């Protein structure tokens, strides 16, 4: 799986868009974008995050 | 304390998704509509979402004037003391007046 955590905080307004916390770790599930689509190995809700705001990580 | 998130085409659903969480957040029912105002919004958007600051436009007047992209639900209603208040309306998500009075479409 790729692996990425949270440089800065995400705030969703939709449901379709993934709120995250900095310091979550996500797995990308779609790279298409600028916006990827994750799920949170957290919370397990998925949904699309601005790539911009996450780090990728060979972990 | 947070960068600018990477720009993306709006869509019917984002318009009703935004939609929905101004609705939600409340302050717009019922503001008065302004030219900066209206900046202020449409920046936030595209600042904090992606989609760029072209999407809020409305049909000419006098009159009601009525949301252009098919999915934003707030119409721009002038009242009595012409001054424009920011309005809701959920017939908005399925009826598309722009489009009906007139075609700037196809």
């Amino acid at each position: 799986d790729i692996i990425v955590v949270a440089l800065y905080d995400y705030v969703s307004w939709s449901p379709d868009d993934l709120s995250f916390q900095k310091g979550d770790q996500m797995v990308v599930l779609e790279e298409s974008g600028e916006w990827w689509k994750a799920r949170s190995l957290a919370t397990r809700k998925e949904g699309y995050i601005p790539s911009n705001y996450v780090a990728r990580v060979d972990s | 304390v947070r960068p600018q998130v990477p720009l993306r085409p709006m869509t019917y659903k984002a318009a009703l998704d935004i939609s929905h969480f101004l609705k939600e957040k409340g302050g717009l029912e019922g503001l008065i509509w302004s030219q900066r105002r209206q900046e202020i919004l449409d920046l936030w958007i595209y600042h904090t979402q992606g989609y760029f600051p072209d999407w809020q436009n409305y049909t000419p007047g006098p009159g009601i004037r009525y949301p252009l992209t098919f999915g934003w639900c707030f119409k721009l209603v002038p009242v009595e003391p012409e001054v424009l208040v920011w309005r809701f309306d959920s017939k908005l998500a399925f009826h598309h007046m722009a489009r009906e009075l007139h075609p700037e479409y196809y």
